[PDB]
């Protein structure tokens, strides 16, 4: 009937506000912190919280999220962790999708990791390195055990590309990247009534609140994990001065 | 053809080796290079324009040599060297190159990178872009800068901008990663100029392709020194370019053995090598489904080997689904089988290989002992070891 | 035999240019090797031997590339590169040693000694060496070993001896001194292979000889690709190998102009140069009579140059009797002329020259201000830059 | 007629003993001492004195010949400072002929340079890198000048080139035992000198590196003339007087009765 994220997403539109979408890796600077970290996050105003999973050769991880991955490995981090995680967001009451590089989910199964992640109450996959082209098995997967998919959209996609990306997509479009994140937004509306999440390197109020006049959900992550490498009062504080941006 | 891949890149159907493992980031970019090699592949004046530049600048064709003074050490066999030593720059890296540097121009971009690891991509990256007045930038890890020094300085000679890789391993693979980041970000403007049979669609079917050439020349070279096909056909296999090239064109000859020679580094059993199919797995990788060394988790384990060009830890897709198929056996080369090689092809035949080849000469030598006196084997030479004399130098004490 | 000298090795009358200045003791192993040669140059089983190597092993024909982007730097000429730098080994040198190998192995010698500058003859004649399994002595001035490392450790690799000279000059004329010595002691057992057209007879016209081949190649080539023989054929000058070799074939074509390069270094004026015929004067040195750089007295003057190939402060006789028969002319270039065409040529066609070749390349462009638009000049482009990459990277701030 | 060194080994003959030929390069350690070096050879007892053109790039010369030559050099010897070496001894009552490389008589010219050594009251010329083959102009000018022609000999030799050299020879046939510089401590020498007595009966004089009286009296068994070098060389570089005590020696064992 309706995707996992959709009532998060009616319920910010209802209260006039994005959603705030915030990204930690799992096992940085350990499991246990991390998760500590996360359950801060959702007691912070978190809509929605994108629960990392490390992997080895990242090639869309900016340097401060890929040195804070490779630290969590040298810490021996486990997909397990992850889904333990999700499970903790989970009783927390926050709710939990996991990004993850496609590997890792070929690996441990692409059935069992969605049957996993869901009994773990995770609500979907974000796949940086997976196209619609190829995830015929996570389409069966995803059906089957009621999980969103986000795929990403990117400025340079084209038409026909945007098309079938956003028709593959459940729950929201990770629009990644001056006037690019609205114009691509923009040719997402245009097209489908799907929320669109916009991820910019947010550091700031004033940069979550720009995007939340265009975009459904403002993602935030490399800022984060800054903050959590200061201190986990640090992240406190920030997250929730992205809470207050997202509401204007 | 009866070999290429369907029109998402994938090699016997539905299991799907190959495709595209990439972010929707790139995909406007790789559909850009797949539509523009489909036009510029059947385009005469393309091909006129390559092949000018095989024949008068790079040297084409390569010989191919008996080495009657290997034979003892090979079981009488014959051992034959398709010289690839010759090219210009000293390897095989410039056919791919040529290929894929012309249709950066026909794109209309205006800036190329590429990763390298044994220097020799790089070189012929940089070559190509001095030639066709392009802006460049290499990847090169930063393991491998140090080992491969000869090669950085050419490439700064050569007009080539430098980027040392301090990331992972600081080997190929993290050059790879690298190379990725930056077209990510400078798609619309910069080729990647891709070194080996790995990738998504459409770099595997075009590097081969371009690398063609070299088992099209030795097919008709063989039987014309031999007077026939022969027993077996064997190569080196870092990501596959070199071995995919010379294969090619024996694959529907039934009676041609194809042997892959991958670095096995200190051994197998130690859990430092590169040997993908004898130890690794399949998974997502470089943007294929192809093998690669992983370990519970899907997450990459890092290779090593005493040679820069094998020290990578994935495979070419094509590959995967040859070994599938079982027209291609894919065997593991130690360092010191390796090195072993390179030191008797120095003093028997006066030929001093690139490390990277030597592993394919030290297959052969096993390779004729099985099969005995009178086996015809064709050996790829990929590249000469000028850039490897300091390391054989001080492996074998000259001093 | 038209160009051929008498049978005391005089070219241009019996005074003249070449002959055997060497002492007595040296007389029954030349008197050797003469006759030696004469037998083995009219029998088919011989030159079978020699064009087999030449093809499968050292990769001729070697090419002729048209290096269009040099036009504009040469007056709008149009600059051919004869690209013996593709070679194996990497330069000219292999084509000489190939045939005076196979000579000494036809002889029942067991023993090579050789001479080098730039080590790209002593490289490739311990190559011949390690091919033909014979034992390998390689003499090579001090200066020159520090200068041309890369070449000191590939023969060292390829299991030849090699001793540092540190006697006069501690370059190449030094380095032949004792080559001489050595052969003077142990002419019963070795071969010495000399390396350039110079030298007593038979050495000038063997090495001419086995050199030929690039001039009767790209003879054909030039007539294929421009319709028709060049303007001028020009190549850089050291002892003259390169040079006679390319040279040999259009002697008899009246309107092809042809000229030798010679290392001006400094400058002709300054006394640190190696510029023999603009500079020189006729003398008896290293074993014929021909120009040489000498003081009142008759002392050898020290030559010098950037480029290790071209300090030597000799010419061979050939060279002397046809710059005095007003069929060639001989010009200086200097260090900055040459290292200006060697980048040049790197960055706008791809191809890293020897510092020797870029000489050639630098007369070349002067050659094309002369002649003008549409001029056709070949040019012999004698071997690669892999010895030279680190001189050449600092000279351009590169590290 | 005879040659100009024919008397000398006439009267060595006569006295039952082989010529002592004495080598010094001009130049070493500096012009003036080699003069009064070359004239303390005359003086203790050197029939024959070979006078050294140092060369700069001198392939027939050993290491201490080679050194030596090398610092006159860098003193600034010149060639004609071996005609004045010349003249000295000859006015000392001493026989000088000179030894040298071809080019420094190509381009002093031939002609002129037998012109002015027979004028300076030299003998003949050694010619080390000049064989008959090339020295068509030096034996018009050694027939004109009344110089004699010293061509070597080799234990390689063929007896068609052996032959030709003793042919083209005047005054005596240098036979060396093959290596370059004087010979220091074999049956090559009687052999080849065994050769050059069955087709001629010229002198030979012998080089082998000698450096003691008892090495100069075996050659004298053989040879008409006993040719030393190096061991000159290095007795004069520890001075003047140990050059005048080791000739001494020398003189004593060219002797045998
Ligand atoms: C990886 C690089 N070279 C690999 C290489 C290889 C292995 O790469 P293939 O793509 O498997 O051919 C073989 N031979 C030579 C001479 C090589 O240089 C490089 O230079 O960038
Ligand atoms: C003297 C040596 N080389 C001279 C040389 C020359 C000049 O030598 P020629 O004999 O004049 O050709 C030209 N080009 C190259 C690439 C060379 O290496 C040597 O390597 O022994």
């Amino acid at each position: 009937e309706a995707s996992r994220l959709g009532p998060v997403f009616d319920s910010c539109r209802a209260n006039n506000r994005a959603a705030l979408i915030g990204y930690l890796p799992t096992g940085y600077p350990d499991v246990p912190a991390s998760v500590a970290a996360m359950t801060a996050l959702v007691e912070s105003g978190c809509d929605i919280i994108e629960v990392g999973v490390p992997y080895s050769d990242p090639g869309m991880d900016g340097p401060t999220i890929a040195r804070a991955t490779e630290a969590a490995l040298r810490g021996g981090v486990r997909v397990r962790d992850t889904l333990a995680a999700v499970e903790a967001i989970s009783i927390a009451g926050g709710r939990a999708v996991v990004m993850t590089y496609w590997n890792p989910v070929l690996r441990y199964g692409v059935d069992a990791f969605a049957r996993d992640l869901a009994a773990a109450g995770g609500l979907g996959l974000i796949t940086p390195d997976l196209i619609p082209d190829e995830a015929q098995q996570w389409l069966a997967a995803s059906e089957e055990h009621r999980l969103d998919r986000i795929f990403l959209v990117a400025p340079s996609s084209t038409p026909e590309r945007l098309a079938a990306t956003v028709e593959a997509s459940r729950g929201f479009v990770y629009a990644a990247s001056s006037q690019a994140a609205p114009e691509l937004v923009g040719r997402v509306k245009a097209v489908s009534d799907i929320p669109v999440g916009v991820g910019l390197g947010v550091r700031s109020r004033a940069q979550a609140a720009q995007i939340a006049q265009y975009a459904d959900g403002v993602i935030v992550g490399s800022a984060l994990v800054t903050a959590l490498t200061e201190g986990l009062p640090r992240l406190r504080a920030l997250t929730g001065e992205l809470a207050a941006g997202v509401r204007l | 053809t009866s070999h290429d891949p369907d029109s998402g890149g994938h090699f016997g159907g539905p299991s799907g080796w190959g495709g595209r493992y990439v972010p929707e980031a790139l995909m406007a970019v790789i559909e850009e290079v797949t539509a523009a090699y489909q036009k510029e592949r059947v385009s005469q004046d393309f091909l006129d324009d390559l092949d000018r530049l095989q024949a008068n600048y790079a040297g084409r064709p390569s010989p191919l040599y008996e080495a009657t003074r290997l034979s003892q050490h090979a079981g009488s066999a014959r051992i034959f060297l398709k010289r690839e030593d010759l090219n210009h720059t000293g390897s095989h890296k410039i056919n791919n190159v040529l290929g894929q540097a012309l249709l950066a121009r026909r794109m209309g971009k205006t800036r190329v990178i590429a990763e390298t690891g044994a220097g020799q991509h790089g070189v012929a990256t940089a070559t190509a872009c001095a030639l066709l007045g392009l802006d460049c930038v290499i990847y090169m890890g930063g393991i491998d800068t140090a080992r491969q020094a000869l090669n950085v300085a050419r490439m700064r000679l050569l007009g080539a901008e430098v980027v040392a890789v301090q990331t992972g391993s600081k080997t190929l693979k993290d050059a790879i990663n690298e190379a990725f980041r930056d077209w990510v970000a400078n798609a619309d403007n910069t080729y990647y100029c891709f070194g080996t049979a790995a990738g998504p669609h459409p770099f595997p079917t075009m590097v081969r392709d371009f690398q063609r050439i070299i088992g099209m020349e030795a097919r008709v070279q063989i039987q014309g020194q031999a007077g026939r096909l022969p027993d077996a056909v064997v190569a080196c296999v870092g990501g596959g370019s070199n071995a995919i090239g010379i294969f090619h064109a024996f694959l529907d000859d039934p009676g041609v053995r194809l042997v892959g020679f991958e670095a096995a580094g200190d051994g197998v059993e130690t859990g430092r090598h590169a040997a993908t199919f004898t130890a690794g797995s399949p998974g997502a990788f470089h943007g294929s489904f192809s093998y690669l060394l992983q370990d519970e988790d899907g997450q990459t384990i890092e290779s090593h080997s005493i040679s820069a060009g094998l020290d990578y830890p994935g495979v070419g897709p094509e590959h995967a689904w040859l070994k599938e198929a079982g027209r291609v056996d894919y065997r593991p080369i130690t360092d010191s089988e390796a090195m072993d090689a390179f030191g008797l092809l120095c003093r028997m035949e006066g030929i001093i290989p690139a490390i990277e080849s030597a592993h394919a000469v030290a297959g052969a030598l096993k390779l004729g002992v099985e099969l005995g006196r009178g086996a015809v084997i064709v050996v790829n030479l990929s590249g000469r070891g000028d850039k490897d004399v300091e390391t054989a130098a001080k492996w074998f004490g000259l001093l």
